[PDB]
């Protein structure tokens, strides 16, 4: 029994991060473009109120330096929190993702991809163990929520946030694929 | 509204750590100012460098560059006091430089035909070792005579091979690159060649 190489283990997650990242870009471009389009644009960013994302109660890095500052385990974790955190909101977004001209949307039932990706990561994470304490940043699973009547602005508000969070996830894994899986990078 | 006067036609970060914005007096008219406010959080802010950019530029160095944050910018240009408004997210404004040393090589296999043989290299500014990036390359080749080019997507791979190549003609070849959710690069300079016989 040939104990799968990390090559594949990372390689495989990178595509999942990626489908999740394009999905959110496209649809959001798709959506802003159709509903909530011009001087109204960033009403989601109205004033503090509206703009902030519940997926911000997790202290994530905001530059090269400091994002290059969190250890392989430290980086892996956030990604995960993010996944779990977007497990519910995205339930309400089915509406959104369903009539999306943007292929794969419908067929690829977003809760699934999240779910899949979620396992890939614990795994990536486990393999980066051997047993020390799992100490560094966030201790407990900082699992938040926003809410649950401006209907239209709300969906939109979410799309902006998903796109953003899909991005943090891809960008992080890539660092760890590179730093650990010594080869297919440069 | 209808008018607006000065346009900010773009922003472009050469590596996801610094960005420059370029405005444009669409006006048939030291009379311009750039102010921005980061995502959410209300303070107005004046542009931070109007030197490293070329005229009609606002360059954001390092303390001003923030990942995953919307930038609300508007040029305040007065002499005729006007404005406009733009939302810039850094991760999708990246545009790198062309790859280096397009090394062509025509090869010759035992009984079959001659095929090319390209190899290249990433532009300078972007350091992949501790991997903030993913480059995505493309190659184009049109033989001397030829009209439109023929494009091959090399993928994350910096080397390449193009079969079915005839003794009789000479070609041109350019390589190019793009970071994963960003902008295509300029076409590197064409390295002409000639197939043997
Ligand atoms: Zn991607």
């Amino acid at each position: 029994f040939p104990t799968i190489p990390l090559s594949r283990l990372f390689d495989n997650a990178m595509l999942r991060a990626h489908r999740l990242h394009q999905l959110a870009f496209d649809t959001y471009q798709e959506f802003e473009e159709a509903y909530i389009p011009k001087e109204q644009k960033y009403s989601f960013l109205q004033n503090p109120q509206t703009s902030l994302c519940f997926s911000e109660s997790i202290p994530t890095p905001s530059n090269r330096e400091e994002t290059q500052q969190k250890s392989n385990l430290e980086l892996l974790r956030i990604s995960l929190l993010l996944i779990q955190s977007w497990l519910e909101p995205v339930q309400f977004l089915r509406s959104v993702f369903a009539n999306s001209l943007v292929y794969g949307a419908s067929d690829s039932n977003v809760y699934d991809l999240l779910k899949d990706l979620e396992e890939r990561i614990q795994t990536l994470m486990g393999r980066l163990e051997d047993g020390s304490p799992r100490t560094g940043q966030i201790f407990k699973q900082t699992y938040s929520k926003f809410d649950t009547d401006d209907a239209l602005l709300k969906n939109y508000g979410l799309l902006y946030c998903f796109r953003k969070d899909m991005d943090k996830v891809e960008t992080f894994l890539r660092i760890v694929q590179c730093r650990s899986v010594e080869g297919s990078c440069g | 509204l209808p008018p607006g006067k000065p346009e900010i036609f773009k922003c472009r970060s050469p590596n996801k750590e610094t960005f420059t914005c370029w405005w444009r007096p669409g006006t048939d008219g030291t009379n311009y100012s750039l102010t921005y406010h980061r995502e959410g959080e209300t303070l107005m802010h004046e542009c931070p460098d109007y030197i490293t950019g070329g005229p009609n530029s606002c360059h954001f160095g390092k303390q001003y560059t923030s990942m995953w944050r919307t930038y609300i910018m508007m040029v305040n240009a007065t002499n005729s006091s006007f404005s406009d408004e733009l939302y810039v997210d850094v991760t999708y404004i990246v545009q790198p430089d062309p790859p280096l040393e397009l090394a062509v090589e025509v090869k010759q296999p035992e009984d079959r035909k001659p095929y090319l043989w390209i190899k290249w290299s990433p532009p300078t500014l972007i350091d992949l070792k501790t991997g903030w990036f993913t480059l995505l390359y493309e190659i184009r080749l049109k033989p001397e005579k030829a009209a439109e080019w023929e494009i091959h997507f090399a993928g994350q791979q910096t080397e390449f091979k193009i079969l079915s190549l005839h003794p009789g003609q000479k070609y041109l070849v350019q390589v190019r690159c793009k970071p994963d959710h960003g902008y295509w690069s300029a076409w590197s300079p064409a390295t002409f060649i000639q197939i043997p016989s």
